């Protein structure tokens, strides 16, 4: 079922994470805070030119094994 | 060319990643 994807910084590491393709985008940033400590609010993800909505799916944006996000940091914005 | 470079911050990437490329030269419109 499971499977690993990646989450890209602009400008420094790479993230590998354990996901399904049934977890949503607010899962994926929940487990960015437990990697990294970073609060979901404080995360935007991006996927082929376009950032991600939080209650959607990775199956749902067509995000499969070993595919490669990026995070883009940003203060909570209400 | 086998490597691409952005235009904006100068990092290096291998032309055959090219969605991964894309996605970081837009992030920086964020
Ligand atoms: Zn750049």
């Amino acid at each position: 079922g499971s499977m690993q994807i990646f989450v890209k910084t602009l400008t420094g590491k790479t993230i590998t994470l354990e996901v399904e393709p049934s977890d949503t985008i607010e899962n994926v940033k929940a487990k960015i805070q437990d990697k990294e400590g970073i609060p979901p609010d404080q995360q935007r993800l991006i996927f082929a030119g376009k950032q991600l909505e939080d209650g959607r799916t990775l199956s749902d944006y067509n995000i499969q094994k070993e595919s490669t996000l990026h995070l883009v940091l940003r203060l909570r914005g209400g | 060319p086998l490597c691409f470079n952005c235009p904006i911050c100068d990092k290096i990437f291998p032309a055959t990643e090219k969605q991964i490329f894309e996605d970081h030269v837009f992030c920086h419109s964020l």
